[PDB]
């Protein structure tokens, strides 16, 4: 009766005089009417509208013939509250609702979620309950939204909504940052060490190698506490495959970060295993752990507004423009390149396929060379080729590429705020899920006031959040 | 000095419009895409020194493979700088990456960047 | 009054019988009504109706009051 707009129905199956139907009631899932309400909705207009306005009818209801019921607080199977379950499911019109769900009526007036609290002239301070939403609850909303898969939608649009964004910057401005920038400095330290331990490595004879000169002191200080690094982040790595437990599409789709610090350390420790095993190649390793460690640094770009913009554009870029076009260029490219070879008699010799497609690159870069050319025997075909390979990739394809490059910019301006809020969100929850009792309770957000009165009588306690604002009509 | 005419751009309309633009994209892209390229380029320097052996232009120095690696950004990089190292497959592999992050990727975003801005600042 | 769009109220404590409001008088900062009416508006739409409204209305109700007092200086 509810899920199909049915008020009246509704009405009458409570308020009945024959049989009223339970409010309480639970289906084989364990779900309640608001569980089902909430699962109905499908973020259009209409339908939200509607899920809202019933939510709201039913929750009165429940509140007039039952006000000692918290029915808002009752969960299903999945032990999954009606707000827990909006925001999992990501559906953002309901919690949109939720969250902001203020009720003029005094008789159930506790029920609501946004109180003023005074009123003088124009503006209004603002109460927004945090029960539930806060870390320190269980499937709290906040956490819900951020662990949240990929496939649920409007992932990052959910925490646009009020008080979540609001809440969020002020326990970043209030705690996260500093701790945010010290794990910065302590990255780009440790960034450096490795960077100056590589630098300086010795050069003569096999691995391992003797410490003999003072500054070998200090070399393998350096190498030890690059492997230190190393091996923490392959732990912490770890640490979030099992927390998170996440599918292989999820490791693949959304956890770059994670999976770029993982590998760093993979490869620094390949690095140690075959230093160890007297092998020159430990260096090769060691390289590739070096600049990705450097790239690496991006990530703290998320703690900066301008710069975190900017790098989830350049992931967006990297996984929907440069992906395709360096699919259609490497097609380009290798026919190209198959077909000089194919001309090229005993070749700097350029009959390998290696050589041509170096060349043919070179193209590219903007350094190509038209006169590698002394060892076909059609002068004429060779031409053809490169001026063909020439129009094709270099004025065609880059260009094609800048200028798809500009529509994309011009289409994720917004999406790219949103994703690095996200990102951030992230990066707070994850921060403060990773300290002492002590210092975590010593920063919750919001104070413990006084709203009004149960209708038990009772004085009612919420952690509220308190907000300001400022109007101009509605005197 | 000479860069300091573009002041008296001010006294003509479409010019000094233009020196306005100048400033903006100084202010907000040109400082962004300097950051992320100086760091994408100084540790693939680092790396790429790292991989060098003995330079006997001797690059086996910061400086001088900086260069080199700079000299991709302004399209006159050489792909086979050096022959002085022991694995020729990870150069060309840190070489090939470099220039697909800074000159193909990073660039020509900011070229894009650029044009975005330009739409949004007309009128200031 | 003015800063809370009252119109007819100041027009009353400007025009009562029992005591009427002096117009110019200033505060701790040493506002008078005009500089607070400016300094209440915030660049949007309805704010900036009423208080370029009431400060027109402002100006008229002193002129009537006080013809040879120059209230905007
Ligand atoms: C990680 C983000 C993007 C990275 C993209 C890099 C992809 C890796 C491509 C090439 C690296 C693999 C081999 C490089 C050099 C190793 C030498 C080699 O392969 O031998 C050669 C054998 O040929 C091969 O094995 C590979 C042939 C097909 C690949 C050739 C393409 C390389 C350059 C293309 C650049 C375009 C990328 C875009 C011939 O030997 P030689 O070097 O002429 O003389 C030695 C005696
Ligand atoms: C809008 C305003 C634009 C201003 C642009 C200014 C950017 C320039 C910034 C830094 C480069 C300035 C000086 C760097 C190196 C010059 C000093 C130098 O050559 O000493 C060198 C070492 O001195 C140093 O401190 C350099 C250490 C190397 C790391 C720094 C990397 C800078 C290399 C420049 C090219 C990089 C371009 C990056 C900019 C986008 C040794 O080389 P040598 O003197 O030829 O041989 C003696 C042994
Ligand atoms: C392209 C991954 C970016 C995505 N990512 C990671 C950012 C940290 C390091 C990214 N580096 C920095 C430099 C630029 C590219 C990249 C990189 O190293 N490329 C690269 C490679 C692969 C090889 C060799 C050389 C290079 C340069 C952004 C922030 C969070 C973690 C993750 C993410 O998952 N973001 C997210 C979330 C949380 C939730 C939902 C949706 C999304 C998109
Ligand atoms: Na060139």
């Amino acid at each position: 009766a509810a899920c199909t707009n049915q008020l009246g129905i509704v009405k009458f199956l409570l308020q009945n005089s024959w049989q009223t139907a339970d409010i309480s009631a639970r289906d084989s899932v364990g779900n309640t009417v608001l569980h089902a309400l909430v699962e109905v909705a499908d973020n259009t207009a209409d339908n939200t509208k509607f899920v809202t306005s019933m939510y709201n009818e039913i929750l009165m209801l429940g509140a007039k013939l039952h006000p000692t019921l918290k029915l808002e607080e009752l969960t299903n199977k999945k032990g999954m509250t009606p707000l827990a379950l909006a925001a999992g499911t990501g559906k953002i019109g309901v919690l949109a609702y939720i969250l902001q769900r203020e009720i003029q009526e005094p008789e159930c007036r506790h029920l609501s979620r946004k109180f003023t609290e005074w009123a003088y002239g124009p503006v209004h301070s603002s109460l927004y309950d945090l029960s539930c939403i806060d870390t320190c609850e269980k499937n709290s909303v906040l956490e819900v939204i951020a662990y949240s898969s990929s496939e649920t939608p409007n992932r990052h649009d959910m925490l646009l909504v009020e008080p979540l964004n609001r809440l969020l910057q002020d326990k970043w401005d209030r705690f996260v940052k500093r701790i945010f920038y010290f794990n910065f400095l302590v990255y780009c330290l440790y960034m450096i060490i490795f960077t100056m331990a590589a630098y300086y490595r010795p050069v003569d004879g096999l691995p391992p190698f003797k410490m003999e000169k003072t500054g070998d002191y200090f070399r393998v200080t350096g190498e030890i506490l690059s492997v230190l690094g190393g091996v923490y982040f392959f732990f912490r790595g770890i640490q979030y495959f099992l927390q998170r437990r996440p599918s292989m599409k999820t490791l693949f789709v959304d956890s770059y970060s994670e999976m770029l610090f993982f590998l760093q350390s993979l490869f620094m420790l390949a690095t140690v295993v075959l230093y160890f095993s007297h092998l020159k190649e430990y260096v090769a390793s060691m390289v590739f752990s070096l600049a990705l460690g450097w790239t690496n640094m991006l990530y703290y770009t998320r703690g900066f507004q301008q710069m975190g913009i900017y790098a989830v554009m350049i992931e967006k870029m990297i996984l929907r423009d440069l992906c395709r076009f360096m699919f259609v260029y490497i097609v380009f490219l290798f026919g190209f390149s198959t077909a000089v070879v194919t001309l090229i008699e005993d070749g700097s010799s350029y009959n390998s396929l290696y050589s041509t497609c170096l060349e043919l690159f070179k193209f590219t870069i903007g350094m190509g060379d038209l006169e590698f050319t002394e060892n076909y025997d059609f002068k004429a075909v060779f031409i053809i080729l490169l001026l063909a390979y020439v129009i094709l990739t270099y004025i065609l394809l880059l260009n094609m590429l800048i200028a798809l490059m500009g529509e994309t910019v011009n289409k994720i301006a917004q999406e790219s705020k949103n994703i690095w809020k996200l990102q951030r969100a992230i990066t707070i929850l994850d921060t403060e899920k990773s300290f002492l009792k002590c210092m975590r309770k010593a920063f919750r957000s919001g104070k413990l006031l006084q709203v009004g009165y149960t209708p038990d009588g009772k004085d009612d306690y919420r952690w509220c959040f308190r907000v300001d604002e400022v109007n101009w009509t509605t005197w | 000095g000479w860069t300091n005419m573009l002041y008296y751009t001010r006294g003509f309309q479409q010019m000094g419009i233009y020196a306005v633009m100048i400033e903006k994209m100084i202010l907000r892209d040109l400082c962004r895409f300097m950051f992320v390229y100086i760091v994408f380029l100084f540790g693939f320097s680092t790396a790429v020194v790292t991989l060098i052996e003995d330079g006997k232009s001797s690059y086996n120095s910061l400086y001088s493979t900086c260069l080199e690696l700079f000299k991709f950004t302004i399209g006159m990089g050489d792909l086979e700088f050096t022959e002085n190292y022991d694995f020729k497959a990870v150069f060309i592999i840190l070489l090939l990456a470099y220039v697909i992050l800074t000159y193909i990727l990073l660039l020509n975003m900011l070229i894009a960047l650029m044009g975005e801005t330009v739409n949004k600042i007309a009128q200031e």
